[PDB]
């Protein structure tokens, strides 16, 4: 007697800058910039001279 | 400008169906090639 | 954006607002993204007097 | 300890790039963003009139997102529209005393 | 949203432009453009047209 019709949503979000925004409320997100290094000169396969 | 890139081709027709809105390879199924005057 | 009517009581032109509002503040969001500033200062590489 | 004048100017040149990248960064995602998410809005529609003249003359609307059917529906009739083979001619003449 | 509002009310001509069915003055023309135009008053005489 009636089909109703929705989409899916959690409870916490996070908040992405859109084109027309600052911090718009999204299901997912995803890091593009990197902060963390490795201390040490991986130098696996390259004979290294110190 | 000098790139690095070999080929790169640019568009300048529609979806090519053989036998964003949903009709260009949507609810129309294919293509026609008995149509040759209009798109 | 409005409405415009006919009747046997003659005519009106009305306005909507909510639409209307909603389309400024986008605008507005394009002008203040690229209404911004630098924040790099740069130097005197080259001379002019000789 | 660079000379001094040549090492102006790959400060000078490393800072002008370093300005471009990192324009380049937040308009690619910015933009990327906008395209993310009425992509997610439009297969919201394109799903949702399927339902509608799939139910040709047999749902009206209130414009929640929900229909409305006009004669007795039980779960096999609702199996059979949320599969894309509703059949609507057998209850075309019963959705029409309403 | 005008036209689901009018959900069985109005035709159309493809001008940007309504065809109502049933006399309505200019309160039925005032509830139309506030969102409250409640349809099912006037579904029943809707209905000889
Ligand atoms: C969401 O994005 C993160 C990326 O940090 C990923 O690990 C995760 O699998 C994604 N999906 C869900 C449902 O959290
Ligand atoms: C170039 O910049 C570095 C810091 O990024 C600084 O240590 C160096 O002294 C600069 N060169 C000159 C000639 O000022
Ligand atoms: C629904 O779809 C499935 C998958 O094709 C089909 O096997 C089934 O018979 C359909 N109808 C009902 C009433 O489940
Ligand atoms: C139209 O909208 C206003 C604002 O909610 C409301 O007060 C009014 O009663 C509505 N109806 C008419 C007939 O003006």
């Amino acid at each position: 007697d009636k089909i109703c019709l929705g989409h899916h949503a959690v409870s916490n979000g996070t908040k992405v800058n859109t084109l027309t925004e600052r911090g718009v409320e999204v299901v997912n997100a995803t890091e593009t910039v990197e902060r963390t290094n490795t201390p040490r000169i991986c130098s696996k396969g390259k004979r290294t001279v110190d | 400008r000098y790139v690095k890139q070999r080929s790169l081709l640019l568009a300048t027709g529609m979806k090519n169906v053989p036998e964003l809105f949903g009709a260009i390879a949507g609810f129309i199924e294919n293509g026609w090639e008995g149509l040759i005057d209009g798109w | 954006y409005g409405f415009r009517h006919q009747n046997a009581q003659g005519e009106g032109t009305a306005a909507d607002y909510k639409s209307t509002q909603s389309a400024i503040d986008q605008i507005t969001g394009k002008l203040n993204r690229l209404i911004a500033k630098t924040n790099q200062q740069f130097k005197l590489i080259d001379n002019e007097f000789n | 300890e660079v000379e001094k004048q040549i090492g102006n100017v790959i400060n000078w040149t490393r800072d002008s790039i370093t300005e471009v990248w990192s324009y380049n960064a937040e308009l690619l995602v910015a933009m990327e963003n906008q395209h993310t998410i009425d992509l997610a809005d439009s297969e919201m529609d394109k799903l949702y009139e399927r339902v509608k003249r799939q139910l040709r003359e047999n749902a009206e609307e209130d414009g929640t997102g929900c229909f409305e059917i006009f004669h007795k529906c039980d779960d096999d009739c609702m199996a059979s529209i949320r599969n894309n083979t509703y059949d609507h001619r057998k209850y075309r003449e019963e959705a029409m005393q309403n």
